[PDB]
């Protein structure tokens, strides 16, 4: 499929930056977890990005740390999260769906076998967090051979060499952790990138008009949906009204 | 692009997020400088001699092996500073540190040897140095916690996952990727991400060859084997790669077999793991059916690393090394044999090389065989577990 | 009669029951064959060399004379098997016992060391090892008992008199004088009836004479000073004995002033004690004015021996060496600073030691002074009291 | 004075062995002790011998040892052990008055002090239980010079060079701990030594008997007196019952 093409043309269209909230897949359990999601669509995110719980998250702040235990304390397992995710597809035909997996569960039972059941569910990226773009081939391959957009994180301490390794091997967006942010942002699009979303510290609605005024296609937000569940377990249907809330301003800040 | 091959074989890589990799350019450039450099390894040879002890004995152990055809030496690395062959690579990542302009050390520890060894080499080097400890380690090891915060050093105690070692081992990395400009990490064994498993078994290698060098001298051939325990391979590749081209002497890996390896409460995940990507290498882990990381199990702290070296996993993947387990009891056995019939209490770690070597001795009596087992460490911090033991079985 | 002189001055003798004399007579006998005997000399080496570690390192301690011009050495009996210099001379005395053709061992020991390393001499070399300690002593050193059992020596609390040091010394003089045709008397320092005072003495000379050849090496010279612990003089007499000559070098002895001289609370009986005559010498003492013997108070368990070895007091009564005290809270302080400042953790007993030597660099900051310590321990076994003051005080 | 060598003319004329208890002065307390001392002697003891509580008896097996902690318990002193001896010897002239000592006691305030004060208060010799022939010249002088006889003991492991030495050195009595019995006894006369009383393990008539039988002047029952003391603590009475009616049948025993 080409849901990130046609997300990006749209919003292109709209003059309009995309915005992307984060979440961990059964945090705090499925049935509650598959609400939030609704939750966050209807309020206007653009796409999703989805964790799936990984015992050693060692690219995780303590927030989605956090979020994993309490998965884990609903006995969630990554079976269950792609049974999760065959449903969000089937209710939700056309937005852009990236997981953010570790190496160890994309290996476990093989990599082409892993793309390929994300192909089945209709997922369309994976971020694999501790997999550098030096030993990315074997995802990158089995992604593109299953029409799933490898997605890398172009970080702080990037130099020219890696801007032209994530601008030839990434697609959907490039993940921007942020030399100048103006500079990567040029540079990118010299070298043809996926567009860029701003992923670091996106946590109110001045910072995602902030990265479209800096060239960026848009912002992800990394936590702060993963902070409002935190906050709010004692009561699931403050959870969803803040939820909404939250989402609704940060799209608003992407016009 | 890096300087060195980040595998062996098919093991090993440098499987961390994207913002690590300048960490591990640049610490890999850093080492391949210093073995380059007569001054570094002057710097190292003199802490490892005039402060560490090196080099350490070479120990005949006649009463163990009377009546029998093996002839058994230990190499006394439990006479080493701080008590276990982990000081001797701490001494050469704190120069490297230094090196690269580093004020600041992290460290992860499970059983605190590691933790102490780092807080001493930080201490005696001018380093400031934080260890990250599972939670639940930090409860158990309450000696080596104040022994390292004696020594100046900031534990800080890891509650995430399931707060032991491989949670330690996460936080570490996870502060580095943020520090790395002032701070170093000093991991603590043979594995992790490149450079870390070849850097680890170059600062460990004077194990080998040091004994080479006094088994020559004492009964003018080669050992037929050496034999070490792996947790997560350091001590072990040590003692082995002085040894790696000379065809005829065995390698001998012991992983601990726990309670027995069929109850699945073990640490061996070379042999009785699956391969996995964890802690920024290719490797066999410690892991349930569906992927997520588990502990490893033994009587000693020390062998709780959930994986082990990639050289380890090569090695043995070629039939250049064989690994074995043995259990709790096993290594039990073993401890009370050393310390009543060689007066030297080993570590819980080390007498699980010992007791195979035991076993090698005891079911072919009238085998010729000249061995070497590397006492990694002594077991003065292992007397209480063991008298809780015997108070429980009832001797 | 006797072949050696008993007496340094008018300090030592044989002060022993009539009935003890053979055994005493027996000893010196082989002593001074066995130091004309190359076969002895050579199986001592072997084992200082092999099994305990010699030669031990002499560390410079570059960080704690920062800013002054003293140059500080330590002389690492921290790093011997076992964990302090008590092993040197018990593997020469088990070699005089089997020269003697005994087959049992009887040790005293206070804090535990003694007995550690005499278990583990016992074990090493095949004979039966009772230890006798006071039983106050057994209580509060649980850890070091333990370890003596392991090793599979008896260890015998003594509940007569004050069940401490100077008890267990009586036991086990009492126990000698009858079974002495086939077991010896493993004295624990460089006091008691002649040929112990000498004995102790030439088997731990070593210490000294490495250290000659150490900072000779290193320096040029020979050291200003030489500071050392004295409990009952083994360490000290260990690391002076070579320097006895060298009429330049500083031999200073570092007595426990516990609570503070003039409190009464301490353990300093060269300086502050009284000449008497018990456990078979005529020494300085700790005693009543009537006459009854008393203990010494320190915080260091083993610098509780209530007298000192008459080498000691001739060295002193000629001026050769100079004597003095370092308090519990002095000796602390040390045991703190050398821990944060060199990664090093001293016993207690040597931390008195290095005490001195930081008040001869701070008092006098820019006197140039060259320095040896001698480091008669590793303090892992006083982290449990170091622990537990520093709560009470609230740090 | 010739306590000793009046007692021995007069027991030789009546063809009497000596026999000589043991106790440790202040054991169970100052006024028991004199009343037990007053019991021994008219019970028919010819000599006593006299140990002085030290911290440190290291010649002593248990009973002695635990008589020194109850006199101790009692707080009995060197000073007042030297009251009892002036009043033991004020009620009794004749009987020999012999000292067991530690070393440190002897020398503590002065070796020929010591001495003086033994020879004011009436005692007639002194044996040091840790002081071999070999140390004993200062101790043997400031005896002599004192009218207080020095007492060796010759042990089981005497040689021909010690037999010559205490035979030579000792007078009053030589304390034997018993080469051959007969050989120790024989050879001691042959020297000139002072008359042997056997000291080791007499506990029954019957030694006493052997003893005389065997050559030698008497008996000394080193513990068996305080082991009587040790069991009837709790009965004073009793305790001087059976402590004269022991040395009643041990003083029979040597005629
Ligand atoms: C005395 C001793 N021997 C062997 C090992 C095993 O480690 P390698 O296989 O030699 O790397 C250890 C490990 N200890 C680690 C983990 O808890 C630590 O202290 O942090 C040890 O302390
Ligand atoms: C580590 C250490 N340093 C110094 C001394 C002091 O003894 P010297 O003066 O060297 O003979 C001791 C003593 N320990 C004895 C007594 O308790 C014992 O263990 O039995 C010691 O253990
Ligand atoms: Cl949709
Ligand atoms: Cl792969
Ligand atoms: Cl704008
Ligand atoms: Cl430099
Ligand atoms: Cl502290
Ligand atoms: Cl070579
Ligand atoms: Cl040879
Ligand atoms: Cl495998
Ligand atoms: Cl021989
Ligand atoms: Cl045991
Ligand atoms: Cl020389
Ligand atoms: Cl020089
Ligand atoms: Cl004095
Ligand atoms: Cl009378
Ligand atoms: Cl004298
Ligand atoms: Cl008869
Ligand atoms: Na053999
Ligand atoms: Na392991
Ligand atoms: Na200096
Ligand atoms: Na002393």
């Amino acid at each position: 499929m080409e849901r990130y093409e046609n997300l990006f043309a749209q919003l292109n269209d709209r003059r309009e930056g995309a915005f992307v909230p984060f979440v961990t897949l059964g945090d705090p359990g499925i049935e509650q977890s598959l609400k939030i999601i609704d939750t966050l669509i209807d309020a206007g995110a653009d796409a999703l990005e989805l964790g799936v719980p990984f015992s050693d998250p060692l690219a995780d702040g303590p927030t989605i740390q956090n979020a994993n235990l309490r998965a884990f304390a609903a006995g969630v397992t990554p079976a269950q999260c792609f049974e999760m995710l065959a449903l969000i597809r089937e209710k939700h035909p056309t937005i852009p769906i990236g997981l953010l997996m570790y190496a160890n569960l994309v290996f476990n039972n093989g990599i082409d076998a892993f793309y390929a059941r994300c192909e089945q569910v209709g997922v369309d990226s994976v971020l694999v967090a501790d997999v550098p773009v030096e030993e990315s081939a074997p995802f990158r391959q089995a992604a593109l051979r299953h029409n799933i957009a490898p997605i890398f994180i172009c970080p702080p301490n990037a130099d020219d060499d890696l801007l032209r390794q994530v601008a030839s091997y990434g697609r959907g967006y490039t993940y921007l952790l942020s030399l100048p942010l103006h500079h990567l942002i040029e540079k990118l699009k010299e070298y043809h990138a996926a567009p860029a979303l701003q992923g670091f510290g996106i946590s109110s609605p001045e910072q995602v008009s902030a990265a479209v005024r800096a060239g960026a296609a848009g912002a992800i937000s990394g936590s702060a949906i993963v902070k409002i569940i935190e906050k709010n377990l004692a009561s699931p249907k403050q959870m969803l009204a803040e939820l909404r809330s939250f989402v609704s301003a940060m799209k608003a800040a992407s016009r | 692009t890096t300087l060195l091959n980040p595998y062996f074989g098919e093991f090993g890589g440098m499987y961390v997020p994207q913002i690590l990799m300048p960490a591990l350019n640049q610490l890999e450039e850093a080492f391949v400088s210093a073995q380059k450099d007569p001054e570094f390894q002057a710097q190292f040879a003199d802490l490892l001699k005039n402060y560490a002890g090196r080099p350490t004995a070479l120990t005949k152990c006649q009463n163990i092996t009377a009546g029998t055809r093996t002839t058994l030496y230990l190499k006394r690395e439990d006479l080493l500073h701080g008590g276990a062959h982990k000081t001797n690579q701490v001494l050469g990542q704190a120069l490297l540190a230094k090196r690269m302009g580093k004020s600041e050390i992290i460290a992860e520890t499970g059983a605190g040897q590691h933790g102490v060894a780092s807080a001493l080499a930080s201490a005696l080097l001018g380093l400031k140095c934080r260890i990250y400890m599972g939670a639940k380690d930090v409860e158990r090891q309450s000696p080596n916690v104040f022994r390292m915060r004696l020594m100046g050093a900031e534990v800080i105690p890891v509650h995430s996952g399931s707060a032991t070692l491989k949670d330690a081992c996460n936080e570490a990395l996870r502060d580095w990727s943020g520090s790395y400009e002032t701070a170093h990490y000093m991991l603590g064994t043979a594995a992790g991400p490149h450079p870390y498993p070849t850097i680890v078994r170059e600062f460990q290698r004077m194990i080998g060859e040091e004994t080479k060098a006094q088994i020559l001298d004492k009964e003018g051939r080669l050992p037929d084997a050496v034999i070490a325990c792996v947790g997560g391979g350091s001590n072990a590749i040590g003692m082995f790669a002085d040894f790696i081209n000379d065809t005829s002497v065995g390698l001998i890996g012991v992983e601990p077999g726990g309670h027995g390896i069929e109850t699945g409460e073990h640490g061996a995940p070379l042999k009785h793991g699956r391969v996995g990507i964890y802690f920024g290498m290719k490797a066999p882990m410690m892991q349930t059916a569906d992927g997520q990381i588990e502990e490893s199990y033994s009587i000693s702290a020390g062998l709780d690393f959930p994986s082990v070296g990639p050289q380890h996993a090569y090695l043995n993947s070629i039939g250049r090394a064989d690994y074995v387990s043995i259990t709790d009891d096993e290594a039990l056995e073993a401890f009370k044999t050393l310390c009543r019939h060689e007066g030297i209490i080993p570590a819980l770690e080390s007498s699980h090389a010992l007791a195979h070597a035991l076993k090698m001795m005891r079911e072919q009596p009238e085998k010729e065989q000249l061995l070497v087992v590397n006492l990694s460490g002594r077991g003065d911090k292992d007397i209480f577990t063991v008298h809780d033991i015997l108070k429980a079985r009832g001797e």
